DNA sequence: AGTTGATCTCATATGGAGAAGGAGCAGAGCGAATG
RNA sequence: AUCGAGAGGA
DNA sequence: CATTCGCTCTGCTCCTTCTCCCATCCTCTCGATGGCTATGAGATCAACT
């Protein structure tokens, strides 16, 4: 079904999305179990421990 | 007494839930299998042992 | 050999017209748009093997596909392959479409690996013409293997294939147009999930056929998904397809169900039933008397008790905090259930056995063993048995779900001196046909010891007349399977088949899954009209240790009370009540499985009166 | 993607002109008194600046578009906005 | 040129600061149509 | 060993 | 023919939105994370002859 694909390409687009950055705005946190935020390439180059 | 509501109330819930599947299985259900004693016992413990202060699946 | 090569199928059939020209009368069954099987191939066939063909050609007509779903034995490759030469040889020419061919285009059968050369040797004698080859390391060529396909689908011919080279060869099998797709044991394709399950439908043909004994065998979920490969929306999609049946047909096979749930459930098992007739095509061997007949069978429930030992080590484990942490969530019930059937079936599968010593004397070297017998409740039944039927030479299949049992059975059995055969999926499948044509030759072997599960079908130990079941599985086709080796065509003796079970334990529920399952198999390809006894509850009720007095009625007595289901095997009876062996109560399986105006004055068809009282009658009680 | 129209180079200096002058042409008759024109004296207009393809180009598409809807007269040949 | 056997592998059962975009909207000035 | 938190030094 | 009118096209405010950043180095303790049983089929090619 045409809306369910939609939704799958969606969950892809978000997980390519979350592997660069996990800091967007309108969008939730990818997470590991326990809930903790996974690090994305961009919070490994940014900040001073970066 | 902040924690305890919240476990109560989770405590609660989780009764609820057992018990419906049983009656929706139309039997009496065993309260003493509904209550899971560890909802009350780890929270206060894990909370009193990280000083998070709240859900432990919230700790951010 | 197969016609992988060429020069074999040259030689083939120039043999084949070399005998043809010594020989040199019935005439052509012709049905309707064209098709005919020629006469001495029709002549050959069954009524139901005709009917069979027919039925395949209105498959053809509507290009809708089809499961031949006939019980195992009524001979669905003779009506595959006589429809199939029925088709070359009329010369059917497709309308209106680029499949233009004028006859059978590429076929490929899939199978398990067991029946390919079954299949090859049946073309080459009911239709000598096909150029059938199998992709395999079995089959005859020596290039490549993708040359085959590209060879086979060029000619025409019949590609005979594996399930595991349909799940590799992905791309180079379905580049191709193949036109007809066989799936042989086609509940292989049961898990829509699996991925041999997604490879088989990426077929385009629409020619899609399945063979299998068992449409289904634990959910209506597998028969969503062999018709999803048979005819696509048909039962639309599986999420809906399990709300609208699989919970109401199941949740009304409860004796505690209310009567809404039950006339839901009367009125869904009617739709299903109908939706899906034109497409399962199903005999029983009751059904037709046309191929032959089975001697009778007798098939017993014992119910063991546990040992003392046994049932403190089973207490134990259902008062201990693993099962807590079961019924808490913490665990998966699964590794529990598997404790629970190992001390079932050998407390030292569970428990290692009495601790090991060293340099102890040989006398010592029995009761301290590793498996005893005199420790399991149900091996000291299985010892009575033996010893019962060695002396009036019964032969039998000792079946176990588990190689583990099979090793404890295996040191019974030598220790009380019976000769016997092990096969197991350890035995190299070059071997097992020599190891069961020894048993069936050689009648001073009086045990076959045997997993379940090992060899598929076609296992014809009919030598045997005796058939013990150690344990029971939890899908109830695996055990009809199981005394099928012995109770087949070519048996010629009364087959006794006894089921061992230990009373109130998982083994009990373990039976009642398979009654129930067969309940639920039955309300859909049988009769919807059935009696209800499991209440849901008592079901799944898995971790609680009950064992019955002498004096008292087990759960299943409970439950089929009034079905009437409470001189070799009376005199067995006898010697393992008055032995006090350990029996508690013995029921009868087969006795079990007993579960049974203004208006529309003028016409313009169904008439609106008859069409409407269908509807009311399946709507109201 | 995969799939492409047959095309003229330049046609958007046509496509321009034409949409601009559609819609002036159409405008003419639109603003003059009742809404209607007859097409001899229209022809015989000054042209608009706006319409730069001709004025005879537009009238025969916008009557063959229906845009416009002709009217026999004793005066010869009438415009129309049409009821719709 | 033909034959064996580990081994993998599927599959089964239960704060804040700056920057950027948009809408509002005023009104300049161009060209058609008067009057 | 990692991640997180808290308490400290200049 | 001198308006006059209507219509297109800037460009000037005032939001909403959003993205970025927040001293250096060092020490210690503490909590948490922390992942079936088993039997079958079956393809591979390492490796015997
Ligand atoms: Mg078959």
């Amino acid at each position: 079904a045409a809306h369910v694909i939609a939704e799958d390409v969606k969950l892809l687009q978000f997980h390519v999305a979350t592997m660069v950055d996990n800091e967007l705005p309108g969008l939730p946190r990818a997470m590991q179990k326990s809930g903790r935020p996974l690090k994305s390439l961009k919070q490994r180059l940014k900040g001073k421990e970066g | 007494a902040f924690l305890f509501r919240g476990m109560f109330k989770n405590l609660l819930k989780e009764v609820r839930i057992y018990a419906q599947k049983f009656i929706d299985r139309g039997k009496d259900f065993n309260l003493e299998l509904a209550i899971k004693t560890r909802i009350i016992s780890d929270g206060l413990k894990y909370s009193l042992a990280t000083g998070n202060w709240g859900d432990q699946k919230k700790a951010h | 050999r197969d016609d992988g090569d060429e020069d074999y199928y040259k030689q083939r059939l120039r043999r084949w017209n070399k005998l043809r020209l010594q020989d040199k009368e019935e005439s052509d069954a012709e049905f309707d748009e064209g098709f005919k099987v020629p006469g001495f191939l029709f002549k050959k066939l069954f009524k139901y093997q005709q009917t069979g063909v027919r039925w395949l050609w209105e498959l053809h007509c509507q290009q809708a596909g089809g499961i031949l779903g006939d019980e195992m034995g009524l001979g669905k490759t003779i009506q595959i392959i006589a429809f199939l030469a029925g088709l070359s040889y009329s010369k059917i020419r497709t309308r209106g479409s680029n499949y233009r061919f004028e006859g059978l285009g590429p076929t490929v059968i899939v199978c398990p690996t067991t029946v390919m050369h079954q299949w090859v040797k049946e073309f080459h004698t009911w239709w000598p013409p096909f150029r059938v080859a199998i992709l395999h390391e079995t089959g005859s060529y020596t290039h490549k293997k993708e040359k085959l396909i590209r060879d086979v689908a060029h000619c025409h011919g019949i590609l005979i294939t594996s399930y595991s080279y349909i799940r590799l060869m992905q791309d180079d099998i379905s580049r191709y147009d193949w036109h007809y797709v066989i799936l042989d044991e086609g509940h292989k394709i049961r898990n829509p999930n699996a991925a041999v399950t997604l490879a088989c439908k990426q077929f385009r043909t629409p020619h899609r056929i399945i063979l299998s004994g068992s449409p289904m065998q634990n959910n209506l979920r597998e028969l969503w998904s062999l018709f999803d490969f048979i005819f696509p929306g048909k039962l639309g999609t599986l999420p809906v397809f399990m709300e609208q049946f699989s919970v109401p047909i199941t949740m009304g096979g409860y004796s505690n169900a209310s009567p809404v749930q039950v006339k839901t459930a009367y009125k869904c098992a009617c739709v299903l039933r109908d939706t899906i007739n034109p497409y399962l095509l199903r005999r029983m061997k009751s059904d037709v008397k046309m191929s032959l007949s089975l001697p009778d069978k007798n098939e017993q429930v014992l119910f063991c008790r546990l040992t003392d030992e046994q049932h403190k080590v089973y207490q134990n484990f259902v008062d201990s905090k693993e099962v807590y942490r079961i019924l808490n969530g913490e665990m998966q019930i699964f590794s529990g259930l598997i404790a629970l059937r190992k001390i079932c079936n050998h407390p030292d599968l569970f428990s290692g056995g009495p601790k090991n010593l060293k340099g102890l004397p040989d006398d010592e070297l029995e009761e301290d063993q590793f498996g005893y017998w005199k420790r399991s409740g149900k091996m000291i039944v299985v010892e009575s048995l033996l010893k019962i039927w060695h002396k009036q030479g019964q032969r039998v299949l000792l079946f176990s779900q588990s190689r583990q049992m099979l090793d404890i059975l295996e040191v019974f059995l030598r220790a009380q001196k019976y000769t016997y055969l092990k096969m197991d999926g350890t035995t190299t499948i070059a071997s097992r046909q020599p190891l069961i044509t020894r048993y069936n030759e050689d009648t001073s072997i009086f045990v076959f010891l045997l997993t379940t599960r090992v060899g598929g079908l076609g296992v014809n130990l009919t030598g045997a007349n005796r058939v013990v079941i150690y344990d029971p599985d939890w899908n109830p086709s695996t055990d009809t399977q199981a005394r099928e080796r012995a109770w087949r065509i070519g048996q010629k003796k009364q087959v006794t088949v006894y089921r061992l079970l230990t009373a109130g334990t998982i083994e009990e529920k373990i039976y009642h899954r398979q009654i129930f399952k067969q309940f639920l198999t039955n309300r859909v390809l049988k009769d919807p009209k059935q009696r209800r006894f499991f209440k849901s509850n008592d079901l799944y009720e898995l971790f609680t240790l009950t064992s019955p007095d002498a004096s008292q009625s087990t759960e299943t007595s409970a439950i089929f009370a009034g079905t009437g289901s409470d001189s070799n095997d009376d005199y067995v009876l006898e010697k393992l009540f008055k032995k006090s062996v350990g029996v508690h109560s013995v029921m009868k399986h087969d006795a079990i499985m007993d579960g049974a105006s203004r208006f529309g004055k003028k016409r313009n068809p169904l008439a609106s009166s008859s069409l409407l009282a269908k509807m009311r009658a399946r709507n109201h009680l | 993607a995969g799939s492409w129209w047959l095309a003229v180079p330049g046609a958007g200096r046509f496509i321009k002109y034409f949409v601009k002058g559609r819609q002036a042409v159409l405008s003419m008759v639109r603003k003059a008194k009742y809404r209607e024109l007859l097409l001899s004296e229209l022809l015989g207009r000054r042209a608009p600046v706006v319409v730069r393809l001709g004025l005879t180009y537009h009238v025969h598409d916008l009557i063959g578009a229906q845009l416009v809807d002709c009217i026999s007269t004793t005066s010869g040949t009438l415009l129309r906005l049409p009821e719709t």
